[PDB]
């Protein structure tokens, strides 16, 4: 509640949610997402992305210090 | 010649006028619109030696909001205003209990009456305008967008709007042309608005430091 | 080295590394330069 | 609006950037839905002006309902409503479009 | 007779839009009257603008310091923004407006001119780190 920041996810926004996603399931981290043939941690950040099942949440920082937390599920992707 | 120094002094009078009117003080609208032969009609002689002297010139004018407050601009005949000259300036003043004067001053100003309004300038704001500098409204031209004096309200309803500080605002220096015409002091705050190609109209706000 | 700080801040505004506000909107309508593109105003030109 | 853009740009330069190409979208349309320039359209005026209006309030660039607010959305998107109404009015919609 | 600093001056009429006066007519069209323009080999604004028969709103400059001096800081910034689009759009190039305008912005935000050399970029206040980038690293450390 109270959140003015856009409701969209940014493209920096997509690009380290996607690193940081495809880096922890090179790491192991359990996959949200049903995969099938696939290997390429980046391929499967990609396809949790677009199922909208990546578990992060992005702490975008205002200007004046606050700080408003979104959920990757609740952010618009651009594709 | 005469007759270009009264065509001067009827210029200067149109742009103390519309100085005043921009400031907010009530101004009629034939004192705005006055021609230069209505202006040699109401004085009626040449300036050298003749009814329209610089004493005469003098205007008084009133705040729209509070008509108790009231400005007055005064023209020293002398080419260099002397501290003598400040002081009358400063007792006349005093008997109508007006703070704020714009003394329009000739070519040039003695630098000891420069310190002195600084001195004075708690008591009584006097602010000094070359007529070189008043032969021109400098706001009319294109350059110039509209400046418009923020209220206290007004500057504390945007810092609350965006979160700002005054400081993280653009600075406007309190000696830029535009905020001497528009008489603002330190710690104001202007509303530029502007023309935008790109968005059809712009506003910016800049703090007067 | 002027302009290295400069960015786009989350609220929307333009700002320097001091924190400073240069413009309040990115352009001054808050649109990124790749997504426009020329047109014509329709009612500019032509007669009453 | 035609005065807006008068004083905007006082020499006449009607060639502006702008972020959607309506006359390219509206084309678009046309050729997705087959719609057939000579026979009469099924389009209603008013479905037209509303739609406009709704479509300028979601188009949102400064969020807020306080005025000031309000009107730094109104003036960043100033121009891009101008061009909006005037591409999609009523009397176009129904003679070419 | 006449005004100092000003060694030659140019009348011509111009051939270009731009430079011609653009008015509306009584049928709302456009209309670009050809009139005399006048330029100077010398900069004296405040006088040629104060100059009778002188138009002086679109009566300009070249002098980004005459103009912050005469006209003040926004002044500067749509006169800087316009000299910088006029050589960039000289050779027929194109670039977007927006940088144009933060560039603009940038050089006017502090509300005097602040040169994009080093000595009006050592004017702005930054961090001791941000300074010894711009120069003088080690001094600015000891003073810092």
């Amino acid at each position: 509640q109270k959140r003015i920041t856009t409701p969209y996810m940014t493209k920096y926004e997509r690009a380290r949610v996607l690193g940081t996603r495809a880096l922890q399931i090179a790491m192991c981290a359990p996959v949200m997402v049903e995969l099938e043939g696939e290997t390429d941690p980046l391929l499967i950040a990609m396809k949790e992305l677009k199922a909208r099942k990546i578990p992060i949440i992005i702490r975008r920082y205002l200007p004046d210090g606050s700080y408003e937390d979104w959920g990757v599920d609740e952010l618009i992707i651009s594709d | 010649d005469d007759e270009e120094e009264t065509y001067r002094l009827w210029k200067i009078r149109k742009t103390i006028m519309q100085l005043c009117h921009d400031r907010g003080y009530l101004v009629t609208q034939d004192e705005l619109d006055q021609t230069l032969e209505e202006f040699k009609a109401q004085f009626g002689d040449k300036p050298s030696e003749g009814r329209p002297r610089r004493t005469d010139l003098t205007v008084l004018v009133a705040h729209n909001d509070d008509p108790t407050d009231q400005m007055f601009v005064f023209f020293p005949e002398e080419p260099k205003v002397g501290i003598k000259t400040i002081k009358v300036y400063c007792q006349r003043m005093q008997e109508e209990n007006i703070t704020r004067a714009l003394i329009v001053v000739q070519q040039g100003m003695t630098p000891s009456a420069k310190q002195s309004l600084v001195d004075m300038a708690p008591k009584y704001i006097l602010e000094q305008f070359l007529q070189q500098e008043l032969l021109i409204n400098i706001t009319e031209h294109e350059l110039v967008p509209e400046h418009v004096v923020m209220t206290k309200e007004e500057v504390t309803e945007l810092l609350a709007r965006y979160k700002l500080r005054e400081n993280q605002l653009p600075r406007i220096q309190a000696g830029d042309p535009v905020a001497r015409y528009f008489g603002i002091k330190r710690g104001q705050v202007v509303k530029i608005i502007r023309p935008s190609e790109t968005a059809g109209r712009y506003i910016t706000y800049r703090l007067v430091q | 080295k002027s302009m290295e700080s400069v960015m786009v801040k989350y609220d929307a505004t333009v700002r320097n590394s001091i924190n400073q506000v240069v413009q309040l909107r990115y352009g001054e309508d808050g649109l990124a330069g790749e997504s426009v593109e020329f047109q014509n105003l329709a009612t500019l030109k032509p007669s009453n | 609006d035609r005065e807006v853009l008068r004083v905007i740009f006082p020499t006449g330069d009607s060639k502006v950037v702008l972020p959607c190409n309506l006359l390219r979208m509206i084309w678009n349309a046309q050729k997705i839905f087959h719609i057939n320039p000579r026979l009469p359209s099924d389009l209603h005026p008013i479905k037209v002006v509303e739609g406009v209006k709704e479509l300028s309030k979601k188009l949102v660039i400064v969020n807020g309902d306080d005025p000031l607010s309000r009107q730094a959305q109104e003036n960043a998107t100033l121009l891009f409503n101008i061009h909006l109404r005037s591409t999609l009015c009523s009397r176009r919609m129904a003679e070419e479009f | 007779q006449g005004i100092e600093q000003i060694s030659k001056v140019y009348m011509h009429l111009p051939q270009t839009d731009n430079k011609k006066k653009i008015i509306i007519t009584e049928d709302g069209e456009f209309k670009a009257l050809q009139e005399w323009i006048l330029e100077t080999d010398g900069v004296s604004l405040m006088r040629v603008l104060s100059e009778k028969d002188v138009d002086p709103v679109r009566t300009t400059s070249n002098d980004i310091v005459e103009i912050f001096t005469v006209l003040g800081i926004e002044a500067v910034r749509k006169a800087l923004e316009r000299e910088l689009y006029h050589v960039i759009s000289f050779d027929g190039s194109y670039v977007n407006y927006r940088h144009l305008a933060l560039l603009c912005d940038t050089m006017t935000c502090r509300g005097h001119l602040m040169a994009i050399t080093r000595h009006g970029v050592n004017r702005q206040d930054t961090g001791p780190l941000m300074k010894c980038s711009f120069e003088e690293t080690v001094d600015v450390l000891m003073e810092a």
